[PDB]
């Protein structure tokens, strides 16, 4: 399975993730890439934010879907 | 309003479902 991450600035990325793999995974691959920290980003999609810890096969997103990135402002 | 992070998640939210309109 693969899934495109789009950043809110205008960037999409191909990311390979297995559908029984959790959002967990995909966070991890998208740090070891971009280089983000999966706490700090956030995915959306269908009007729902990806939680850290659900497998894909219950959201039932499509082959090659677009997730929308949103980065925690910062506290401070 | 002071919180630009939380408008631009519903911003994204907004955009995702206009396009998952068809369900998907």
């Amino acid at each position: 399975m693969q899934i495109f991450v789009k950043t809110l600035t205008g960037k999409t990325i191909t990311l390979e993730v297995e559908s029984s793999d959790t959002i967990d995974n995909v966070k991890s691959k998208i740090q070891d890439k971009e280089g983000i920290p999966p706490d700090q980003q956030r995915l959306i999609f269908a009007g729902k934010q990806l939680e850290d810890g659900r497998t894909l096969s219950d959201y039932n997103i499509q082959k090659e879907s677009t997730l929308h990135l949103v980065l925690r402002l910062r506290g401070g | 309003y002071p919180e630009d992070e939380e408008e631009l998640i519903r911003k994204a939210i907004e955009l995702s479902l206009k396009e998952s309109r068809n369900s998907a």
